[PDB]
């Protein structure tokens, strides 16, 4: 039964006859009246099997009278039935014909011979001949001969050449050739001329030739001679209920072989003329490929449907076949669907269920219990006792049900928490009841969205539904550290009414004694939900070690705030419930509750926050209407005061002054500038307009509007959604999407126009045509994200290897962005790291970083620390728990056995659905840092820089930065670096159009190396007079000086070049186009003044993961050193670099602007063109490669409001780097890229002390991640989902095998998964290999 | 118990072994039908197994020491 | 699938389906009939000299 591995190779035609049972020779299936399997037919009993029990056809050997006897009259046996699925048939052809997976696609057979497919297609279509073997050496092999030049090759010689035109003519070319003569002659000249595009075919064939050698495959089998026939339970012929028949498609397709093969062997017997026998063998490969690939080779083939047919491979191709729809996902018994509904009385681990649904579903579990009762006697008796309405039927039902938890499912599953496992409760209904608080876990609401249901029949999964998936095991989501029982709508509202601080309530000022007795006073009508009343309480703290210490204090509090103290389990301060309790405070008030008291109180707690949240809303009542929405009177004049101005710039536009853009950008502004102020119109008129008089004159307090108490609650929206009600609703637009000139003046309280309702569709139908195809693009993006992560399961506690990445904030751009401690939180430190007073090392090379040790890092001002990531972990076939830190879902130390990747592949692909919808100034005071700077003191006193890598960063005095901004090459400043800068002082200034070529040296100017008419013009300034030699752009000037680089030489009075301070390099500016040098000849220019100015999403995520280069890559600096320039525009500019001691000239699209000049020094890690920026993997390290990607796509979620821990994306970057191109050889091949782990293997067996150096060095590689699943060692993991025709060709030509190691492999075959509960199994399977 | 198996994990040390070491425990009482250690309290076999766990009564070693005395005491009976 | 200023009067902006056929199906407004050619006409009232 049990098998370790599998194997695939090309099947020999000897293997086919040994597979089979008998040769199908006639197309007959059933007779026209007697519905019978046919002798020598397709459904034949003499080949394929028996049908009825021990019963032959004609009636000779029956009823076990003759055990092993064939009815020799009709040909049929007696033996045991149901082999009609296992028993294949076969057929022997007359002329051999060709596989179409092995011909149409490289071809893989003409690719073997280096012969064109067009050279094949004259042969296997019967157009012209080809040589088999020239007997004389006059001709040569692989030579197409036309039939008229064939006769010339006949009538010259006749016998000294051999040549057919047939599939045998290709069959003879495989039997003839040897490989050991070729693959050691491809060895001979791989070392002769290793130019790549000729050598890459010497790469592929020494694969392909030596593929066949050591494996045992032969290319003779690669053209079919025998065929296998599917057992007829795959090609049935079924009736309907009404006497009408309906077949599989392959009975038709198999029929077209057996007739057309028959009228060859008969047409051979009559010796048809040599024209017609060609077309006879034509039609076979026309109809053999009709089995394999219907619409592949020529025109499609359809029948009476007038639609194309489903082929043989189309049963495995696409999702119409078996890999994508019937193997991974399935149908299933023991299940059902119904509608959801709420329950305000279920607890969290419970859920409702119908009686009629469960009694119909649990029917196998009742028939066991009734025999243990004995009221039912047998099985058919017990089925009778369902309809008869026994009280014990519903006394065994509940007794079956109790402690048997039950799954519920909803589509689309978008993450892990879409399926859960509650406990049943019965109800007298027909609709699945559900807890209200799990509607955050589904993004669902109650509009009739149906839900599935499932039963774990075994003992083991019933424990999984109790230990793993029971709804109180997992509260904390794997996206962050805040729970998912954020209370949704009314429980956030029932609190916000109750906790409040007005003066309205009667009873304010007298003192109470305890939060019990407020019941005796508030319900009696002496108290109010909000009345500010001094109360004496008794709180509890844990200042001992897990032991309660008592205290008792008084609080000038309110009455409704005091009743919340009746539940909270004596660990939290009274200050935590002393606020308005919005959605912001409540979710932390669960978070702080299980920060202190552990988990299990916070599942009892959220039960008793739901029961109160409806109950004091049922006291309150929240009622809305038209009177609650109030328009202020400042609506008439505010639009009228601009309405006199919309004819003003129109009257300018009648005077012909203002252009199109300057008037369009001003009509959009003043129409919306007042719309900015309609928020200011309704603020002071509708926030404190209330006047309730209480021991004074008036009072200014919270609003009595019953709308602003709904948004500070958190139920629906905030102060931007009222603007579509109270004021005007912003602007409008077209489905093209250009912004409108005239926005709206009406709303939902007064009434829009018939045109304002016309253009309102434009923003709304597009706004639903946008997202109805934005749920497709994420169910794409999720499906390949779960495929790179299908190998990832933890193995070991520690690798113990070298340190990794470094934790810093991301605070660039503006203020604080990400707290370092939160990126620190959840992890294990890498490097031995200390406190800013020296050598107070708080780690023993590794510490788990929970929240109290995060408080230490917020205490100290230090802000740089290293933490192991998955890159620095190097256990093979997994990651380690000492490099993962905290499992964010379970919330403690990550164990051994769990998955890693697919939780992140569910994390990242979930909110893609919920996503898509000058001078630099200082902010506050502190320290100043601007380093990697080479600069100058200008003609104005301050720091003027002449380098690329410089930029401004603003810090406090402690060291933790507040701001940072890019400053350009050549920015004028107003203070110095390493000085004190006050708040609000203008530091930098630069023209945005120009990039300065400012002189860092100081010398005279001279009009050198430009003479007018060769490389320049003369463009004098007719107004001023001041103009130097005006350089022209790249295409206008003369070619006679286009090979001469134009340089204004900086000269002194003697005739030298004024050198740079420090160097002997000559200082002259090789100035490119558009850069008009201002000052004329003989003028001394300073240090630091311009000689010339040079004046001027979710598919975005699908760049950042799909490993795509842009269309405009910004080139970096390859190798540093003193660089020159090169050739003059033979397609593109070339770049002559000469290093300091090292060793390249390559294309430059010079129609953009370059950075570095003709004789300026560059260092590696510098752009040489402008633009956006693989190169960073090629020349830099590894950590900075992961840095730019993690700080870009996590950045996307902050922009559109999602939070995801950056580890999840870092999990993919490790699966984004698997491969290693190799330089040397000695142990293996030379330059083909391979698995980096295995490249760390052969250093550890041969570069290690077995040999001093015999190995090969290697960089890191990077595939596209849509093909990194196709470029794998397992193949059914790659054949399950995409391109199934290709991946089952190349798997078979090489003779691969599988180890069933991926988790997609153990699930298709019915094995146990190698993770979780089953990981503790599979190592005993793993330890039984090495021991036996 | 009905609500919580967290304390059952602070005993063993593993969420997945709990699915195994209770199943190995309850399979001696589902069809093996042996005597339970905790009182029943009207519960199915998966609930008494987890109530067994919290006081430190059924471990991976205690599931094997209970059989290894019982193996040889059975294997001192056949001859 | 999206509207355009010739839609007004002839074809409604509110009776569409929602899913994968939202922009393909339409429904003509209560006052319109067609031409001898089959291009939709939709009535208006003229204003002769005020
Ligand atoms: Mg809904
Ligand atoms: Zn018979
Ligand atoms: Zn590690």
């Amino acid at each position: 039964e049990e098998f370790d591995a599998i194997k695939i190779a090309l099947a020999s035609p000897d293997m086919i006859r040994s597979w089979s049972f008998g040769e199908v020779k006639k197309p007959e299936t059933i007779n026209y009246r007697t519905f019978k399997p046919e002798r020598d037919g397709l459904f034949c009993a003499r080949i394929f099997g028996p049908v009825k029990d021990y019963e032959c056809l004609c009636g000779k050997y029956k009823r076990l009278k003759h055990r092993g006897v064939i009815c020799e009259k009709c040909g049929v046996e007696v033996t045991q039935t149901k082999v009609r699925r296992e028993r294949m048939g076969h057929i022997e052809l007359a002329s051999p014909t060709a596989h179409i997976w092995f011909l149409k696609s490289p071809s893989r057979i003409g690719l073997l011979l280096d012969m064109p497919l067009r050279d094949i297609e004259r042969v296997l279509y019967f157009e012209s001949y080809v040589v088999i073997e020239g007997g004389m050496t006059n001709l040569e092999r692989q030579q197409i001969l036309t039939e008229e030049q064939y006769l010339d090759a006949l009538e010259e010689f006749g016998d000294e050449f051999d040549a057919k035109m047939g599939a045998e003519a290709i069959q003879a070319l495989l039997k003839s050739m040897d490989l050991e003569q070729e693959c050691e002659q491809l060895r001979e000249e791989l070392n002769e001329t290793n130019s790549e595009t000729k050598r890459k075919k010497l790469t592929k064939r020494i694969k392909l030739l030596e593929a066949f050698v050591q494996s045992g495959n032969k290319p003779e089998w690669m053209i079919l001679t025998v065929l296998p026939v599917l057992p007829p339970d795959l090609r049935p012929l079924v009736p309907l209920d009404g006497g009408r028949f309906a077949t599989s498609d392959l009975n038709d397709l198999y029929r077209r072989v057996i007739n057309r093969n028959n009228r060859l062997k008969r047409l051979l017997d009559l010796a048809a003329p040599d024209i017609i026998v060609r077309n006879e063998k034509r039609m076979l490969q026309e109809a053999v490929d009709a089995l394999l690939d219907n619409g592949r080779r020529g025109r499609a083939i359809t029948g009476s449907n007038k639609r194309p047919l489903k082929s043989l491979a189309d049963m495995i191709k696409g999702k119409q076949g078996r890999f994508r729809q019937n193997l991974l996902g399935k149908r299933v018994d023991y299940s059902g669907r119904s509608v959801i509904t709420v329950g305000p009385y279920l607890r969290l681990h419970q859920c409702g269920l119908p009686k009629k649904m469960a009694l119909e579903l649990f029917k196998p579990f009742i028939y066991g219990k009734l025999e243990l009762r004995g009221l039912a006697t047998t099985i058919k008796a017990a089925k009778k006792m369902v309809e008869r309405e026994e009280a014990v039927v519903w006394d065994i039902l509940d007794e079956v049900i109790r402690e048997h938890p039950v799954l519920l499912n909803r589509a689309p599953t978008l993450h892990r928490l879409g399926i859960q496992a509650f406990e049943p409760v019965l109800i007298e209904g027909k609709a699945i009841q559900l807890h209200p608080l799990v509607c955050a876990a589904y993004n669902a609401d109650f509009d009739g969205d149906q839900m599935a249901v499932h039963v774990p029949l075994t003992l083991e999964a019933q424990l999984e539904a109790r230990a793993l998936m029971m709804s109180t095991n997992n509260i904390l989501s794997p996206a962050n550290g805040e729970p998912i029982i954020v209370p949704s709508q009314d429980v956030v509202l029932g609190l916000y009414y109750m906790t409040r601080d007005c003066v309205n309530a009667k009873g304010e000022g007298m003192v109470l004694t305890g939060p019990k007795e407020a019941e005796r006073l508030y319900r009696s009508g002496l108290a109010s939900l909000h009345a500010r009343v001094k109360v004496r309480i008794t709180e509890y703290e844990k200042d001992a070690n897990g032991e309660l210490v008592a205290k008792t204090s008084l609080k000038d509090t309110t009455v409704g705030r005091a009743i919340l103290w009746m539940i909270v389990p004596k660990g939290l301060p009274y200050s935590i419930v002393n606020q308005a309790l919005g959605k912001k405070a409540i979710s932390k008030m669960l978070n702080t509750c299980y920060r202190i008291l552990g988990l299990k109180p916070t599942v009892i707690f959220a039960d008793q926050i739901m029961y109160t949240g409806f109950a004091y809303a049922a006291r309150s009542g929240a009622s809305v209407g038209i009177d609650d929405m109030v328009i202020p009177e400042k609506k008439h004049e505010i639009i009228s005061e601009a309405e006199a101005e919309v004819a003003e710039i129109q009257e300018q536009f009648q005077s012909g002054l203002v252009t199109a853009g300057e008037r369009y950008n001003k009509v959009i502004d003043i129409w919306a500038a007042a719309n900015d102020r309609v928020s200011k119109a309704m603020m002071d008129n509708l926030q404190t307009e209330t006047v309730i008089n209480r021991d004074g004159q008036e009072e200014k307090q919270v609003s009595f509007n019953s709308i602003y108490m709904m948004a500070d609650s958190g139920a629906r929206g905030s102060a931007a959604q009222i603007r579509q009600l109270a004021g005007m609703r912003g602007l409008m637009a077209k489905p093209d999407g250009s912004i409108i000139e005239t926005p709206i003046t009406a709303n939902f309280r007064e009434g829009l126009n018939v045109l304002q309702y016309f253009i309102s569709t434009h923003g709304a139908r597009k706004g639903l045509a946008d997202t109805a195809l934005k749920t497709a693009n994420s169910g794409y993006l999720t499906r390949r994200l779960v495929d790179v992560a299908q190998d990832l399961v933890v193995t070991e506690d520690d690798c113990g290897t070298h340190e990794g990445i470094m934790m810093t904030p991301v605070i660039e751009g503006g203020d604080v962005k990400e707290p370092l401690r939160d990126r620190v939180l959840g992890r294990v430190t890498a490097e031995d790291v200390l406190k800013p007073g020296t050598a107070d090392i708080l780690v023993p090379r590794n510490t788990l970083l929970h929240e109290q040790w995060c408080d230490l890092l917020e205490e100290n001002s230090v802000d740089a620390v290293k933490v192991r990531s998955v890159v620095s972990c190097d256990t093979d076939f997994g990651v380690c728990a000492h490099c993962y830190g905290r499992d964010l879902a379970r919330g403690h130390i990550i164990n051994k056995g769990e998955a890693i990747g697919v939780i992140a592949a569910q994390s990242i692909g979930e909110p893609g659905t919920q996503l898509t919808m000058s001078s630099i100034q200082v902010k506050n005071k502190g320290s100043i840092k601007l380093s990697n700077v080479k600069s100058v003191v200008n003609s104005s006193g301050k720091l003027v820089i002449t380098s690329r890598n410089t930029e401004l960063k603003l810090i406090d005095e402690f060291g933790r930065t507040k701001e940072s901004y890019k400053v350009p090459y050549g920015a004028v400043l107003a203070k110095g670096d390493g000085e004190q800068v006050a708040g609000g002082e203008t530091v930098a200034n630069w023209d945005p159009h120009t990039m300065p070529v400012i002189t860092e040296v100081s010398g005279f100017v001279r009009f050198t190396d430009m003479i007018d008419g060769q490389t320049i013009t003369r463009q004098t300034d007719e107004l001023t007079g001041l103009s130097s030699l005006v350089v022209l752009d790249s295409a206008e000037r003369t070619a006679g000086g286009k090979d001469l680089r134009p340089a204004l030489k900086i000269v002194d009075a003697q005739g030298n070049d004024v050198l740079i301070p420090g160097t002997d390099m000559p200082a002259q500016y090789f100035l490119p186009g558009k850069a008009i040098v201002q000052l004329e000849d003989g003028v001394q220019i300073s240090s630091g003044d311009t000689l010339a100015r040079i004046p001027q999403g979710l598919p975005r995520v699908a760049d950042l993961f799909e490993a795509r280069r842009p269309k405009e890559p910004a080139i970096l600096a390859e190798i540093s050193g003193i660089v020159s320039f090169g050739k003059e525009t033979k397609g593109k500019r070339r770049l002559v670099i000469t290093p300091v001691d090292g060793s390249y000239e390559e294309m430059i699209p010079k129609w953009r602007q370059l950075n570095v000049f003709e004789g300026e020094r560059v260092e590696r890690g510098d752009v040489i063109s402008d633009g956006p920026e693989h190169d960073i993997l090629r020349l830099r390290g590894v950590h900075a490669v992961t840095r730019y990607i993690v700080n870009e796509v996590q950045d996307v979620y902050r922009l559109q409001g999602v939070k995801i821990n950056d580890k999840h994306i870092e999990v993919i970057v490790r699966q984004m780097l698997r491969k290693a191109t190799i330089v040397n050889a000695g142990s293996s091949d030379f330059l083909e890229g391979e698995q980096v782990e295995y490249s760390r293997v052969k250093i550890a067996n041969r570069e290690l002390e077995a040999n001093g150096k015999v190995g090969a060095t290697y960089s890191r590689d990077l595939l596209g991640i849509t093909k990194a699943s196709l470029a794998t060692e397992s193949f059914i993991s790659a054949a399950s989902f995409q391109e199934t025709t290709r991946v089952l060709t190349e798997a078979a030509v090489a003779g691969k095998r599988d180890e069933l190691r991926g988790l997609k492999e153990n699930v298709i075959v019915g094995r146990l998964i190698p993770a979780g509960t089953g990981y503790a199994y599979h190592q005993d399977r793993m330890r039984r290999r090495a021991a036996g | 118990a009905r609500v919580t198996v967290q304390d059952a994990v602070e005993k063993i040390g593993n969420r997945f072994d709990l699915v195994l070491v209770a199943a190995r425990r309850a399979r001696q009482m589902q069809v093996g039908g042996k005597d339970p250690l905790v009182p029943e309290e009207n519960d199915k076999t998966t609930v008494i197994a987890l109530r067994e766990i919290e006081e430190g009564l059924i471990n991976n070693q205690i599931l094997d020491v209970r059989e290894r005395q019982e193996q040889q005491e059975q294997e001192a009976a056949e001859l | 699938r999206d509207v355009h200023p010739t839609h007004y009067g002839r074809v409604c902006p509110i009776e569409t389906p929602e899913g994968p056929n939202i922009g393909l199906i339409n429904s003509l407004s209560v006052y319109a009939q067609t031409n001898e050619y089959g291009f939709l006409e939709t009535p208006y009232r003229k204003v002769t000299d005020g």
